[PDB]
RNA sequence: CGCGACCUCAGAUCAGACGUGGCGACCCGCUGAAUUUAAGCAUAUUAGUCAGCGGAGGAAAAGAAACUAACCAGGAUUCCCUCAGUAACGGCGAGUGAACAGGGAAGAGCCCAGCGCCGAAUCCCCGCCCCGCGGGGCGCGGGACAUGUGGCGUACGGAAGACCCGCUCCCCGGCGCCGCUCGUGGGGGGCCCAAGUCCUUCUGAUCGAGGCCCAGCCCGUGGACGGUGUGAGGCCGGUAGCGGCCCCCGGCGCGCGCCCGGGUCUUCCCGGAGUCGGGUUGCUUGGGAAUGCAGCCCAAAGCGGGUGGUAAACUCCAUCUAAGGCUAAAUACCGGCACGAGACCGAUAGUCAACAAGUACCGUAAGGGAAAGUUGAAAAGAACUUUGAAGAGAGAGUUCAAGAGGGCGUGAAACCGUUAAGAGGUAAACGGGUGGGGUCCGCGCAGUCCGCCCGGAGGAUUCAACCCGGCGGCGGGUCCGGCCGUGUCGGCGGCCCGGCGGAUCUUUCCCGCCCCCGGGGUCGGCGGGGGACCGUCCCCCGGACCGGCGACCGGCCGCCGC
RNA sequence: CGGCUACCCACCCGACCCGUCUUGAAACACGGACCAAGGAGUCUAACACGUGCGCGAGUCGGGGGCUCGCACGAAAGCCGCCGUGGCGCAAUGAAGGUGAAGGCCGGCGCGCUCGCCGGCCGAGGUGGGAUCCCGAGGCCUCUCCAGUCCGCCGAGGGGCACCACCGGCCCGUCUCGCCCGCCGCGCCGGGGAGGUGGAGCACGAGCGCACGUGUUAGGACCCGAAAGAUGGUGAACUAUG
RNA sequence: UAUAGGGGCGAAAGACUAAUCGAACCAUCUAGUAGCUGGUUCCCUCCGAAGUUUCCCUCAGGAUAGCUGGCGCUCUCGCCC
RNA sequence: GAGCCUUGAAGCCUAGGGCGCGGGCCCGGGUGGAGCCGCCGCAGGUGCAGAUCUUGGUGGUAGUAGCAAAUAUUCAAACGAGAACUUUGAAGGCCGAAGUGGAGAAGGGUUCCAUGUGAACAGCAGUUGAACAUGGGUCAGUCGGUCCUGAGAGAUGGGCG
RNA sequence: CGACUCUUAGCGGUGGAUCACUCGGCUCGUGCGUCGAUGAAGAACGCAGCUAGCUGCGAGAAUUAAUGUGAAUUGCAGGACACAUUGAUCAUCGACACUUCGAACGCACUUGCGGCCCCGGGUUCCUCCCGGGGCUACGCCUGUCUGAGCGUCGCUU
């Protein structure tokens, strides 16, 4: 239950700060969860997702045994777009397909040193 | 406008009333902060009590309300002679001093000075040099409180006198009765004639 | 309200120009210029009785009444009937008012808590929450109320030791205390007769708190139990009992119906 | 005639510094109506308000009595409840309308002009040095202010000067650092638990049942949001004196700078002026033989002046010391910056404005002032063929759905078109009564009713009839074996190893005191403490009643499934 | 086969188009082309009455305070040497002021159209008055005997609520009369008997809460004016230099 | 360019003063007041009037009484009077 | 209420079935796609036929009145799907120097010019325009403002408030 | 037989009522106390690759520098794809910059007309000569400089 008098619990003030938020404050909100072996590999429980991280699907029209690489992330729409994930036009020309990416189970990481610092704090915070 | 058998009503609402409308929704708010400024006082001022200045025993002039008694607001500079010490010295100590307050009664003097002796008795004072003046040791251990409540030495003290039991005596219940009043209030209300009458029977030789 | 939809000046035309004797928005170009002025029958009208803030809202009771709804209330959550006709699963449950031991205002894990529960046989109680979660009916989701969250037990303690950490997350269940009973938790909607459980402490603070009849409450200054109407109020037992029926005239069962 | 000093002055684009204007919700100062009421209207009420003008601050104003009272006297200002719709004002009509107590919030007091004493021991500016990081402030040398009066000591609560007594020796402003603090000081960034597990539908699922005898898992975290719809676990976030870093503010502790109060006696000083008050006149007030303010005139006193609610004279008493000034507190805030909540509204509502809203537009101008939300999960916004110059259409295609195709969710009424049925000279329409036609509904139409008992015909089963074995309840008796409920005495036993109340006591008890002759006297008086007695609860055995919703066990008659 | 029916049509009878101002509407009286949405007795304060609840000669915390920092908590709980205070328990007067108990028995002063002493009872009497109590008497298959039993009642008594009357007490005026007391003998106080006016007493019923009706002030059931005041904007039309 | 609202200007019509002039326009007081027109929103059941006395600067209005409704209370009968 | 449901809630339509005298309600069939209801108490900005009611939309009138102030058009060709209206040749007329002409002050602000489209506006129409979209166009010592005073408006000194 | 008119039902067309949602209002309360002569509020003009409005900015003009976070903004081409160099975007912003009018300040405002000082080139110099920079409003306070007085006085011709 909600005790600190500074946040609220009001759903006008929440969808306003959620579809007007900053990118830095998106960034967050468009976090992914990860897959069981990573989870038990790096004891972390969830992660932002970049440009080129690997992607299972697990929920949509597409499930499962679907590990695609990203290219595209919009934040102004919510939307991550995946290079195994098509769909035909009407003229044959191939386009993505919107999926959000709370319902994305990433299997792979890309290495960065900033990555290894985030990953240093998310293991020190869980303890 | 009037109808069958009711008071006759005066209200004072022809003025606009509806601007100058003040009513508490923030009464909780007034309570909360005025709880908030008390206990940050306790915390960030002393350990000094809360209503700290102590207040003397004071009746109440009238007819009316004079049988009570009342948390007043100073010592009265006579009565903090008589006590014996100096005016900021016990504005220091903690002695509310009130310039303005005369002294007719002697035994309210009596009694703020022994109130005053009982405050002194009650007081403990630490200086920050260990040098000790009216000091000592470890009192009480730091006298086992910090911040006392609602005045230091309870200021009403309604003080109850009894007069229980005694025997029915001699001819005063003959003596003390309704005339004594009547013969009292006439006797006032004729002071000064019968006064004027004797100068005009001395002076008419 | 507070502000007043007399913002727009008007005027009203009168005798000739016939379109109506209310006032209108005097303009041009614009075509609200013409249209309904301020009124209760108009568009974008001060509306009829602006509600103000100086209405009469908050109702004192007397402190008497008040604890005795009190009385009423911890009296009526006694009686099984009264509590399962309210609707708490009482079957499984042992006896009347459950009296639990010192030991249980000093948890901190909610696990022992949902054992305690499932051990005294109210986790039936927080089931009948758990399948009654659903969404508000009405316009009232849009004011931050979009759950239909049924009333469970309460548990009443005093000398909080990590009890209300340990029952603060359960579904249904009321946090509440002895030296503060409060009447809107102890029967919500008016309705009497909640399921409650004590403690050691407070059902013994219960009988120092408001006494029985024949000494006073010892916390509360000027307070006394209230006068009983019918002591031995069985009306069964009373109007089958010899005495009454010593004095009656016959049982008359004719009906003396009508006669063509 | 000239030179010099003081005083009244001017000048500058001299050096340095200051005011203008905005906002104006709250606050201060001025002045300032009428609509309305009085059923008419002048006094009155609206109102010492709307409007107008001048100012500042987060509060402002007020604020240390020229006070209230009239008795066992209180004692700065402000805010609330009462006083009180009272005293009182008013064509005493309508109406208007306080204050002192008293209970609370908060509570902090002071300074200067005069009187005098200190050789102006006082202040501003210029120039160089002592000086420290993020910067200006003590001290050195000469130019001014000031004797027509700086500062120190002083303030009506008395103060000062000279002896006597006895002690105290002292604080406010800097600077480096250690551990904190009641939310665990302020703000910001970034991080912190637990299913996405098999079946099932669905376009999508967050839907639906279950996860071993330990309840699949977490909880100090089941608030809320988006996510293809209804989630505590999938994601920000939610709980936690949860955990880490950077920045700022406070009180501890080395240098520099200043530093005599109290009691007795003697002497001396002791106050605010066109100000009070009086006459007269306007506004205001509840203030009336004038509450306050202001204009004009007359205009002080020093055992004085003011106040003491009825004008005046005489007399007595109480209280204060006006015509100089400062100060946080409780109080107000429809302006502003950020924040949270709602028994409120939900696109004709709510602010005029959910949207490129004070926008489009109108008037020369002051000013007036709108309409207007919704495709789908995703644009995947209909490729391609074909008629037409195109608008548009017929196929095909996407989507769960074009019956969602660009103001595109749902799609009613008024109105119109077409189809189907019926009718048509008294305009149409209606009520009562039927008849005809049509849509639709239920049923099987010369065959549809059921539940029980008994006399008949075959099969298949085992109780029941009686008892043994067994558990659970119903019912009363010995109230037997023990608990508990109501009143009665008793041990006064927890009265000192008890709870509460008593303007019922004990001056043979104690302490702090007063009186009369260091001691004595209950000789008398106050406060506090100890206990004597009264009015309800805690034990016990003995008795009475009910065994009453307070029930355990044994036995008895009668139920009960296996 | 049956079916009332917001379907259609025909036939017999009756049938003027609603709302209001009005004695009178179908009116040659007024509003209404049609349809969808909005639209008119609310709220505050005060009073009165009725009702329900709690306490009840008391009642009420609305003003503050106490709890640890809790979403619901702007809630709720408590104060009691926080009852200050509002209303009620006492009224009458303009006011100084005064202020609600009488009755019975015995004794005395000439039981005198007259006061005192001792004891007792205690808010008076009359006529009604729900109810209640006592009870002659009567009645249950054959005789004396009986207890509760079936079982009413002439008459009698005590008399709630209230009604009608009389009498009594308190205060202010009016009339007539005598006495008592001295912290001081006076243009000092008090008392007696009658007739009066009062919103009085004559065993008190109020306080708080909530709902309903009515009235009043507030915009106040909704809309409506000719008018007045305050402050600003216009001589680009027109009038005159 | 000057005269700006009870003001201006007027060879004078009370004519003109931004389509408005026997007192301009805009905003505020203001939702001014009206004994005066119009309207006033679901059903059923029960009871059910008056246009009259008196008074008022009263005659289109109001107060009082009457007529009416609601809420009750006190009793009476069910068992030769 | 272990209420209802994406195996379809609210809303709407309905020659369907029914209940209650009535306010209204329940179920059947169809569009629709995400919230809704029963009981007990509580609080209303709570029910429409009218108010020359406010806002919005739509009929009869009605394909009706009306597209008639200023003498008037006609043939052929061309661009064009399309010509009574666009352009050119030719014929006939009007304005007739107080113009239906050539340029300015005020006022308009891109309307000026070229190209392309013709849904939209031009009261019929368009291939046309002052419509729409794109791209261009205003060059000063000697033209005017700037300088000067005119009627007048105005600040300091001063006075009033 | 048809045409026209009326009443129901289906479908279609104008219409946007009802229902569902709300990055919006309204109320209440808490926290803070903040404008300007060092140029406030407000207004005009300008700024994006394609850019009318709103929004954001001021010739450094869709933002500069710095801190924090950490791989993008996006409708489209381009551009830095670097991250064992310096790092895109976003928020904070404490350092720089802030056209003109505006209390508006050299005058009134017609973007006009000046007056001093200094710096660069123009006859290498003022003499009403081009560009750039600084100053130039009123009132008033303290101090400095100058001089007006038959206001008062001293010494002297
Ligand atoms: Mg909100
Ligand atoms: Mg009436
Ligand atoms: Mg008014
Ligand atoms: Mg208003
Ligand atoms: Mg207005
Ligand atoms: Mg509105
Ligand atoms: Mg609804
Ligand atoms: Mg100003
Ligand atoms: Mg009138
Ligand atoms: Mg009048
Ligand atoms: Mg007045
Ligand atoms: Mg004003
Ligand atoms: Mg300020
Ligand atoms: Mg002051
Ligand atoms: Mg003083
Ligand atoms: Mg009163
Ligand atoms: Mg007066
Ligand atoms: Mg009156
Ligand atoms: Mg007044
Ligand atoms: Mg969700
Ligand atoms: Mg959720
Ligand atoms: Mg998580
Ligand atoms: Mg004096
Ligand atoms: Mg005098
Ligand atoms: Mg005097
Ligand atoms: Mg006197
Ligand atoms: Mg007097
Ligand atoms: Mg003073
Ligand atoms: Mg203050
Ligand atoms: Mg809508
Ligand atoms: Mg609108
Ligand atoms: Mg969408
Ligand atoms: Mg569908
Ligand atoms: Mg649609
Ligand atoms: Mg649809
Ligand atoms: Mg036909
Ligand atoms: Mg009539
Ligand atoms: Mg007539
Ligand atoms: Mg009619
Ligand atoms: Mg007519
Ligand atoms: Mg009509
Ligand atoms: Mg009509
Ligand atoms: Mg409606
Ligand atoms: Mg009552
Ligand atoms: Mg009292
Ligand atoms: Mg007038
Ligand atoms: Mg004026
Ligand atoms: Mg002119
Ligand atoms: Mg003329
Ligand atoms: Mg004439
Ligand atoms: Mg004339
Ligand atoms: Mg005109
Ligand atoms: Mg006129
Ligand atoms: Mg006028
Ligand atoms: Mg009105
Ligand atoms: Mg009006
Ligand atoms: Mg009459
Ligand atoms: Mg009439
Ligand atoms: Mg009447
Ligand atoms: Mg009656
Ligand atoms: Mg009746
Ligand atoms: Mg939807
Ligand atoms: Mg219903
Ligand atoms: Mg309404
Ligand atoms: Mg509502
Ligand atoms: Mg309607
Ligand atoms: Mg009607
Ligand atoms: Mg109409
Ligand atoms: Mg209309
Ligand atoms: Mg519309
Ligand atoms: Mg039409
Ligand atoms: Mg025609
Ligand atoms: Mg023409
Ligand atoms: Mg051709
Ligand atoms: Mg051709
Ligand atoms: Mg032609
Ligand atoms: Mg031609
Ligand atoms: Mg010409
Ligand atoms: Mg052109
Ligand atoms: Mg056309
Ligand atoms: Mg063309
Ligand atoms: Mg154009
Ligand atoms: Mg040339
Ligand atoms: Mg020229
Ligand atoms: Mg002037
Ligand atoms: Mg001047
Ligand atoms: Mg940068
Ligand atoms: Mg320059």
């Amino acid at each position: 239950m909600k005790f600190n008098p500074f946040v609220t619990s009001d759903r006008s003030k929440n969808r306003k700060r959620h579809f007007n938020a900053p990118s830095h404050i998106r960034r967050k909100i468009m976090s992914s969860p990860l897959s069981k072996e990573l989870r038990q590999k790096y004891n972390v429980r969830s992660m932002p997702i970049r440009k080129d991280d690997e992607v299972q699907v697990v929920r949509g029209h597409y499930k499962g045994q679907q590990i695609g690489k990203v290219v595209q992330v919009y934040r102004k729409k919510y939307v991550i777009y995946i290079e195994r994930v098509q769909r035909e036009k009407a003229n044959g020309t191939t386009v993505h397909v919107g999926i959000h990416p709370s319902k994305v189970v990433i299997t792979r990481l890309k290495l960065d040193k900033d990555r290894k610092k985030i990953l240093e704090r998310k293991a020190k915070s869980r303890q | 406008a009037p109808s069958r058998n009711g008071m006759v009503l005066k209200p004072h609402f022809h003025k606009d009333w509806q601007r100058r409308v003040a009513t508490w929704f923030n009464q909780p708010a007034r309570k909360i902060r005025r709880r908030k400024a008390r206990q940050a006082k306790a915390r960030r001022i002393a350990p000094r009590p809360a209503s700290g200045p102590i207040r003397p025993i004071v009746r109440c002039p009238t007819v009316r309300y004079h049988t009570k008694v009342r948390a007043g607001r100073g010592f009265s500079l006579e009565e903090l002679r008589v006590a014996g010490i100096h005016k900021k010295v016990a504005r220091t100590i903690g002695i509310s001093v009130d310039p303005r307050r005369r002294n007719k009664s002697t035994e309210s003097l009596q009694a703020n000075v022994q109130r005053l002796k009982e405050y002194r008795s009650k007081l403990i004072l630490f200086p920050r040099k260990p040098s000790a003046p009216k000091k000592g040791d470890s009192s009480a251990e730091e006298l086992k409180l910090a911040t006392q409540l609602t005045g230091p030495v309870m200021p009403v003290r309604n003080v109850y006198k009894k007069e229980k039991a005694r025997v029915i005596t001699e001819e005063e219940k003959n003596f003390k009765a309704f005339a004594s009043l009547r013969m009292a209030r006439a006797n006032a209300r004729l002071f000064g004639i019968r006064a004027k009458r004797a100068k005009e029977a001395a002076e008419q030789d | 309200s507070e502000l007043a939809g007399h913002q727009t000046s008007a005027e009203s035309w009168g005798t000739g120009r016939a379109v109506a004797r209310i006032p209108r928005v005097r303009g041009g170009g614009t075509h609200r210029s013409g249209q309904g002025a301020f009124g209760n029958m108009c568009r974008g009208g001060r509306m009829f009785a602006p509600t103000k803030t100086w209405r009469r809202w908050h109702r004192r009771v007397n402190t008497t009444q008040k604890r005795y709804a009190i009385c009423s209330a911890l009296a009526a959550s006694a009686l099984p009937a009264l509590v399962m006709s309210k609707g708490h699963r009482i079957e499984e449950v042992p006896e009347l008012p459950l009296v639990v031991e010192d030991k249980v205002e000093g948890y901190k894990k909610t696990k022992e808590a949902v054992l305690l529960l499932k051990k005294l046989k109210a986790w039936n109680d927080i089931k009948k929450v758990y399948a009654s979660q659903r969404m508000r009916a009405g316009k009232g989701k849009m004011r931050n109320r979009r759950r239909i969250q049924r009333r469970g037990p309460c548990i009443i303690y005093n000398e909080d030791n990590g009890i209300i950490k340990a029952f603060r997350n359960i579904p249904g269940i009321t946090l509440l205390n002895v030296s503060k009973l409060n009447i809107l938790k102890l029967a919500p909607g008016g309705h009497v007769g909640r399921f409650c459980i004590w403690t050691e402490s407070a059902f013994r603070k219960l009988d120092e708190l408001y006494g029985t009849w024949r000494k006073a409450a010892s916390l509360k200054s000027n307070y006394n139990l209230p006068m009983h109407k019918m002591i031995n109020t069985d009306l069964s037992r009373i109007l089958k009992s010899p005495e009454i029926q010593r004095a009656l005239r016959a049982p008359r069962k004719k009906i003396h119906r009508r006669v063509l």
